[PDB]
């Protein structure tokens, strides 16, 4: 629709996005590596996508450039946030990736599509037939890598409420290497504020040898309908840019990383 | 992959290294697959075949020494190995040592 | 308070720099005896 | 001599025909490997490969069908062992050792061939059917199968 | 001894109870030689 634009916020990252360099069980050690990592304490932007105008649809997916790294989070409670597609150009002519989250299967894939102009899913399943959300794209030219296995998500909501998801996520590629981190915790507060306070460790999840060239980031909303136009509930993402920083990583007895410096 | 309770070298993932593969008590998480120590030294290995980890340590090595009373007045000598269990160095070990 | 002894050390170089090398053993061999007043001089130390 | 006893290794290290009194220290011992532990990444899978190789019909030379080897450890040697599988040498790599060396991105093709062309797919010559349909580039990749 | 033992050379010269810091290092070729007078005859 004809919505206006939003003055992206900031808010404090605190003492998050660290995660483990190496495969490599330490335990007891006080190991000190290069890498690039969040700085403590920087600033991180605190989108927010909730039923804007109450009914009216909210674009609030911009192009963000991938750079060097992400640390994608999220406060969310219900399925809503879905979608980490990337693009040199955001075209036909260039091969971009698509995460989807089809029932239990990813289906990475990496061919070149054309991408509407506010592509966006359903939450809710489309009766009868299989889903109209293949409408992101409608064109599919040559195909290069190909992946399908287990959901990248093993969160659950059907449990009961009172408790939302905390999904965080670190997207780096070097060296035509593609490596992803998530973990997943429960909430004590529903405050969508800002980040609560407590050491979290990102765990490599998998890892693909593509060599695409990324320079710019891009999400999608998952939306049914006015459950006027497609509205759905509330959520909250963060990004959070990487760079080369040098730390102090202290590890326990199990191996897991409880602080750094 | 496996022989047990004998210090022998090994290619696991392209490490090339000697020592006692034995039952370990760390617990290891689903991904990790390496194990270190302070000196940053291979400790523990993740197993292929099972999910049970295991330890490595060298084998014995170390160390002799020999006491004379001077080679005036008798040639009899006697063997000191340093730091050694003496069950674990037996005069038999000639076979293998 | 006075210190009196140290620490008694033992060091072997073929094993420190080459662990189980047999190649390296031939090699360290062309330098002579580089090991000898390394050996001598903690011997020395100990004995002091 | 230098391992007949320790009296002589002794006198080996001392550089002399007499010692005196006293302890010394002439060499290390270190218990030698036994065995071999056989090593195994401990992989459980092979390659759903054939399909494309053999299947009810074959692309065309002016149409190849589009299908790529990933993530499998389809062995190459049962193929060399094949009797109907003749052509296994290769120009740039291993002949017999190429599923053994690692390799990323293989790509697959079907084209009808008459039989007397094999020798001018290759790059340098034009054959009968390879001069219109088939061609491969100025340094082909892979092995001739 | 109370105050003075947070760290010593560890007392142990046996090696077989190796399986972690003297020990780890000993496969490093650093041994350490015990005095010729025990703390008892001190
Ligand atoms: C990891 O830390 C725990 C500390 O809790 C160590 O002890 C374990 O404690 C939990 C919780 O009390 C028990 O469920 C486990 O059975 C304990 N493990 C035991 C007794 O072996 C644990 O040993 C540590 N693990 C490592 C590898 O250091």
């Amino acid at each position: 629709t004809t919505r206006t634009q939003l003055p992206p916020a900031y808010t404090n990252s605190f003492t998050r996005g660290v995660y483990y360099p190496d495969k490599v069980f330490r335990s007891s050690v006080l190991h000190s590596t290069q890498d690039l990592f969040l700085p403590f304490f920087s600033n991180v932007t605190w989108f927010h996508v909730i039923s804007g105008t109450n009914g009216t649809k909210r674009f609030d997916n911009p192009v963000l450039p991938f750079n060097d790294g992400v640390y994608f989070a999220s406060i969310e409670k219900s399925n809503i946030i879905r979608g980490w597609i990337f693009g040199t150009t955001l075209d036909s002519k260039t091969q971009s990736l698509l995460i989807v989250n089809n029932a239990t299967n990813v289906v990475i894939k990496v061919c070149e599509f054309q991408f509407c102009n506010d592509p966006f899913l359903d939450h809710k399943n489309n009766k009868s037939w299989m889903e109209s959300e293949f409408r992101v794209y409608s064109s599919a030219n040559n195909c290069t890598f190909e992946y399908v296995s287990q959901p990248f998500l093993m969160d659950l909501e059907g449990k009961q409420g009172n408790f939302k998801n905390l999904r965080e996520f670190v997207f780096k590629n070097i060296d035509g290497y593609f490596k992803i981190y998530s973990k997943h915790t429960p909430i004590i507060v529903r405050e969508p504020e800002d980040l609560p306070q407590g050491f979290s460790a990102l765990e490599p999840l998998v890892d693909l040898p593509i060599g695409i060239n990324i320079t710019r980031f891009q999400t999608l909303l998952a939306l049914h309908r006015s459950y006027s136009g497609w509205t759905a509930g509330a959520a909250a993402y963060y990004v959070g840019y990487l760079q080369p920083r040098t730390f102090l990583l202290k590890y326990n007895e199990n191996g897991t990383i409880t602080d750094a410096v | 992959n496996l022989v047990k309770n004998k210090c022998v070298n090994f290619n696991f993932n392209g490490l090339k290294g000697t020592g006692v593969l034995t039952e370990s008590n760390k617990k290891f998480l689903p991904f990790q697959q390496f194990g270190r120590d302070i000196a940053d030294t291979t400790d523990a290995v993740r197993d292929p075949q099972t999910l049970e980890i295991l330890d490595i340590t060298p084998c014995s090595f170390g160390g002799v020494s020999v006491i004379t009373p001077g080679t005036n007045t008798s040639n009899q000598v006697a063997v000191l190995y340093q730091g050694v269990n003496c069950t674990e160095v037996p005069v038999a070990i000639h076979a293998d040592q | 308070i006075l210190p009196v002894s140290m620490t008694k050390t033992s060091v072997d170089c073929t094993m420190y720099i080459c662990g189980d090398s047999t190649e390296c053993s031939n090699l360290l061999l062309q330098y002579g005896s580089f090991c000898t007043q390394l050996k001598r001089a903690l011997t020395g130390i100990a004995v002091e | 001599d230098c391992a007949l006893d320790p009296l002589s290794e002794t006198k080996c290290t001392l550089k002399s025909f007499t010692v005196e009194k006293g302890i010394y220290q002439t060499s290390n011992f270190r218990v030698q490997p036994t065995e071999s532990i056989v090593r195994f990444p401990n992989i459980t899978n092979l390659c759903p490969f054939d399909e494309v190789f053999n299947a009810t019909r074959f692309a065309s030379v002016y149409a190849w069908n589009r299908k790529r080897i990933s993530n499998c450890v389809a062995d190459y040697s049962v193929l060399y062992n094949l009797a109907p599988f003749f052509t296994f040498k290769c120009y740039g790599v291993s002949p017999t050792k190429l599923n053994d060396l690692c390799f990323t991105n293989v790509y697959a093709d079907s084209f009808v061939i008459r039989g007397d062309e094999v020798r001018q797919i290759a790059p340098g010559q034009t054959g009968n059917i390879a001069d219109y349909n088939y061609k491969l580039p100025d340094d082909f990749t892979g092995c001739v199968i | 001894f109370n105050k003075v033992t947070l760290a010593d050379a560890g007392f142990i010269k046996q090696y077989g109870d190796c399986l972690d810091l003297i020990c780890a290092q000993k496969f490093k070729g650093l041994t350490v030689l015990p005095p010729l007078l025990t703390d008892e005859m001190i």
